[PDB]
RNA sequence: UACCCAUAACCAUAUCUCCACAUCCACCU
């Protein structure tokens, strides 16, 4: 799902996806389209997986969505600092929150892109909101991305919950071990380094 | 700083954003002071080896050889308890060797091995002089108790109890005369000792080792400092001074000097050893390249690096196991 | 005076290369080490007064 | 040394005599601006300057 | 609360590198 974007990477992603559902909502539209579009994917892909289906979906700007449903967003009710509904967030909290994990079979996985560092207090005050929402984080600093690496990700911030449950006792704990050794290493340095180490094996023939 | 993000002239007081260096030259490094957790005592060597040793003065101690030998080889000084006697009166402060000081610790105590499927004519609670055969071929060395097993024999200067009731006092207590052991009244203490109690033949053994001060080197010299105050020392020298002739109140007044001097300057001897040894600042004793990538170095740098790998030693060893020899 | 010196070490490091030594074809090279006597003799030439 | 001269010792002696006229600031300013106050001396050469 | 009400973040201050020590030979008292 994609909103808010340039119409060429929406032609580029879209041809470039290889079949995949893409959907966008550019920033040409009116917002109130982006509003429609977003919710009635949501409807559609909780239909889906209450029909036990394995749904993942790649939400575009999720920060700069809430900007977005902001745009949307008129009253604010009083205004907290920055400027949103008490009920804006609970349309973006409802469809992130939905996304979890079932024994009934199925799934819905969502992983959205953030905008923040943006400089106005709406964005990092989104941020602090949905950071404590997800399950995971990936922070990308503008220095690593400045140097024009990429995957520029702020690996210290970055990490997951519960890994036990996802990963095995020897998978969870040689990570455990993997951690312990790697938080140390400084965050581009770590890149090369490991960038080299990896490359001489796939992950599991590394561990392997 | 290792970073470098909050470093500027309008934020160089905010505390770096990666870091925690406030701006600052290397002379630091020529002032900012290392130190070292010694895990045992040790002794500035100046007061013990100065001519008139300020140790050897304070304390009744003999400069020359008790202060260094208590202070590096293993002899024994020890305050509360000296009643115990070794054809010796009584100790307060004497100095003895840790061979016979080993030996009045723990009673007076010989064994001798038995061989098994023998029973020997030396039943548990058997009383043995000098001369009594105490087989077809053993005999003894002096006058205690020798108690048999299946397959040996402890001979232990030491006194035996038959009770039949219940105990008072259990293993590893050390009692005095006149306290009771077991049986309530009906058997007390003769002498200073620890009590044993068998109960194979429900019998209270007593050695003769009361409990008794054993210490060693620097700390043993923490201990007499801990202990000693200034006043009544100051008033004791000026009662020994004031009354005899000249010869004797030379040294009492020499000493009574430098209790005076204690006493009236603040600091106490107590910290007159030295227990976290400090380091001078790294500037003050810096490794310089000179060529080739050789590092001339101060010998201040190998004499730390010495006192560093002797400390580890100690703290690994006596973190893992005791060998009393090797931890001497 | 200096070589006998010298000459005094090799001896003695020849002494130790036997005492550990197995076998006895081993004259040349498991016997004598250079290194004591020629060190010695720069000494000498070089650091004494 | 290599690089430059170096100074003049000034010894004890040259103290001395120094002192024992009524001089006190020149011994005071050779032994402190002019030798080892890093702070003193950078100050008087960018005061002299 | 929204008009008042709600603000805190980004850049420019410098005497040093090695020369230590040992041995030896000289110069001036
Ligand atoms: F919002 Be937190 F994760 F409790």
């Amino acid at each position: 799902l994609l909103i808010d974007e340039r119409p060429e990477e929406v032609t580029d992603f879209r041809e470039s996806v290889q079949g995949a559902e893409v959907i966008a909502s550019t920033f040409d539209e009116p917002p109130q389209n982006h509003i429609r579009v977003a919710e009635f994917v949501h409807e559609r892909a909780k239909r889906i997986v209450e029909e036990g289906g394995h749904v993942m979906i790649l939400l575009d700007s999720i920060t700069r969505l809430a900007r977005a449903n902001n745009l949307v967003t008129p009253p604010t009710g009083r205004t907290l600092s920055g400027g949103l509904d008490s009920a804006a967030l609970y349309f973006p909290k409802r469809f992130l929150g939905a996304a979890r994990n079932i024994r009934g079979g199925g799934s819905l996985t969502i992983l959205a892109t953030a905008l923040v560092e943006t400089g106005s207090r709406m964005d990092d005050v989104i941020f602090e909101e949905f950071k404590g929402t997800g399950n995971m984080e990936l922070h990308l600093s503008r220095r690593l991305e400045e140097r024009r690496i990429f995957p520029a990700i702020d690996i210290l911030k970055s990490g997951t919950r519960r890994e036990e449950l996802l990963l095995g006792e020897e998978v969870t704990h040689k990570m455990w071990l993997l951690r312990k050794v790697l938080a140390d290493m400084d965050p581009a340095e770590a890149m090369e380094m490991l960038l080299a180490r990896l490359a001489r094996t796939k992950n599991n023939k590394e561990f392997l | 700083c290792a970073c470098g993000k909050y470093k500027r002239q309008r934020f160089e007081g905010k505390v770096c954003e990666r870091c925690g260096v406030e701006v600052t030259k290397s002379i630091v490094r020529r002032y900012r002071m290392g130190h070292i957790e010694l895990a045992t005592p040790a002794a500035h060597i100046w007061f013990v080896k100065d001519v008139p040793s300020k140790i050897g003065t304070l304390l009744d101690l003999s400069a020359t050889e008790l202060e260094q030998v208590l202070y590096f080889s293993k002899y024994i000084v020890l305050d509360p308890k000296g009643a115990i006697l070794n054809g010796v009166p009584v100790e307060k402060r004497q100095l003895l060797t840790d061979e016979e000081y080993r030996e009045l610790r723990y009673g007076k105590q010989e064994t001798y091995p038995l061989p098994p499927g023998v029973d020997a004519l030396v039943k548990d609670g058997e009383e043995v002089v000098k001369g009594q055969e105490l087989a077809p071929g053993v005999v003894s060395r002096l006058d205690g108790v020798a108690l048999y097993r299946f397959a040996s024999i402890l001979v232990v200067k030491a006194r035996v109890y038959p009770f039949e009731d219940d105990v008072e006092v259990s293993t590893g207590d050390r009692v005095a005369p006149g306290d009771v052991l077991a049986d309530g009244g009906k058997v007390k203490s003769d002498v200073y000792g620890r009590v044993e109690v068998d109960l194979v033949r429900n019998v209270v053994r007593v050695v003769e080792s009361y409990d008794i001060d054993a210490r060693m080197g620097a700390e043993a010299i923490q201990q007499l400092l801990k202990e000693l105050d200034l006043e009544a020392l100051e008033k004791e020298l000026l009662e020994e001074m004031k009354h005899p002739s000249r010869a004797r109140r030379a040294k009492a007044r020499k000493r009574l000097e430098v209790v005076r001097a204690f006493l009236d300057s603040g600091n106490r001897p107590e910290w007159m050893i030295l227990e976290a040894v400090p380091v001078l600042p790294p500037d003050l004793r810096p490794m310089v390249q000179v060529d080739g990538g050789r590092f001339a170095t101060s010998d201040l740098n190998d004499l730390y690096r010495r006192l560093i790998n002797r400390n580890n030693r100690l703290k690994k060893l006596l973190a893992q196991g005791a060998p009393e020899i090797i931890i001497r | 005076d200096q070589f006998r010196v010298g000459l005094a070490r090799l001896a003695r490091g020849v002494r130790e290369r036997m005492l550990m030594g197995s076998e006895d074809s081993l004259t040349p090279a498991k016997l004598v080490n250079s290194r004591p006597l020629e060190a010695a003799i720069r000494e000498f030439f070089s650091r004494s007064q | 040394g290599k690089a430059q001269f170096g100074g003049q010792r000034f010894g004890e002696m040259e103290v001395w005599a120094l002192e024992a006229y009524g001089a006190a600031h020149t011994l005071q300013e050779m032994l402190t601006l002019k030798s080892d106050d890093i702070e003193g001396r950078n100050a008087a050469y960018e005061a002299i300057i």
